[PDB]
């Protein structure tokens, strides 16, 4: 169901006259939708990664892991 | 010099049929919702 | 013809048209174009146009209370 133009897709509910969805990204800022399972973003600025109180975080990667601490790293744990 | 229109008192159910007259992609513009059934969607720009 | 009527010419309708099913030929792809815009409209029981699929001069607009996308199922 392809579409094509210079600007792109649009949609706004006429009962609000607010653009509920657009694809001229420079104008309207994108927001995170609800109900998302995973997201694969090519660059992340994360303050903290944490799990929930049941299962284990797994920083797993087929590639190489390069963790660099500019002021230093501190590993705290029971069995390391 | 004129604008081609399409109107109805009801849904405009644009669809496509295969050789067996089975629906593959559909675009139903109804009164409340504008559904686009199919196997995909896309929005491209001119440059690709 | 016997089962229908074939026309090879520009049948300019100087007044409105009406039908129920608009098809395209099996061996040729329907095209519909203009210079300003092409509009699809749908109306409520009171004739109020409520869902529009407008292809404007630059970029498409869809106007409705909802915008789903599904699979064939
Ligand atoms: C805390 O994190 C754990 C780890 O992810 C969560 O457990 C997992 O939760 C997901 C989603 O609720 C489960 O996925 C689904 O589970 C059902 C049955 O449990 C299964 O039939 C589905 O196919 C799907 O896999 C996952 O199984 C579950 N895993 C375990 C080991 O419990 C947990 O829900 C999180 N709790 C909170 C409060 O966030
Ligand atoms: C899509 O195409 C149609 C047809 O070209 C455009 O409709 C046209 O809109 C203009 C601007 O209003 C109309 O000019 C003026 O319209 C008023 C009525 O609103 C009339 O009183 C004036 O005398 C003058 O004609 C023009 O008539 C109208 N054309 C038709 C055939 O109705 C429409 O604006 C286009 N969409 C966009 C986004 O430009
Ligand atoms: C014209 O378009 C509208 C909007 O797409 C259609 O309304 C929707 O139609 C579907 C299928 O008839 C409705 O789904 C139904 O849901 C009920 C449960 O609510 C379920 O029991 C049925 O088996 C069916 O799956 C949907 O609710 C309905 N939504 C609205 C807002 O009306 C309408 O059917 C279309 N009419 C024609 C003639 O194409």
């Amino acid at each position: 169901t392809s579409i094509t133009s210079d600007i792109g897709m649009q949609f706004f509910d006429p009962r609000t006259q607010n653009i509920l969805f657009s694809t001229d990204y420079e104008t309207h800022e994108f927001h995170l939708p609800s109900g998302v399972k995973s997201l694969n973003v090519q660059k992340a600025s994360t303050e903290r990664i944490t799990s929930n109180a049941t299962s284990d975080l797994n920083i797993k990667v087929d590639g190489r892991a390069i963790v660099r601490g500019n002021e230093g790293v501190f590993i705290m744990g029971k069995t390391i | 010099g004129n604008a081609l229109y399409f109107k109805s008192a009801r849904n405009v159910t644009v669809n496509i049929l295969n050789d067996q007259t089975k629906v593959l992609t559909q675009l139903i513009t109804g009164p409340k919702a504008v559904e686009a059934y199919g196997k995909k969607f896309e929005v491209k720009t001119v440059s690709g | 013809t016997k089962d229908g009527l074939r026309l090879e010419g520009e049948s300019e309708f100087l007044f409105p048209l009406y039908a129920k099913e608009i098809h395209s030929r099996v061996d040729s792809s329907l095209l519909l174009q203009s210079t300003q815009n092409v509009t699809v409209n749908a109306r409520n029981s009171d004739g109020e146009v409520t869902g529009r699929l407008k292809v404007g001069p630059q970029m498409v607009e869809v106007q409705s209370q909802q915008f789903q996308i599904n699979s064939r199922e």
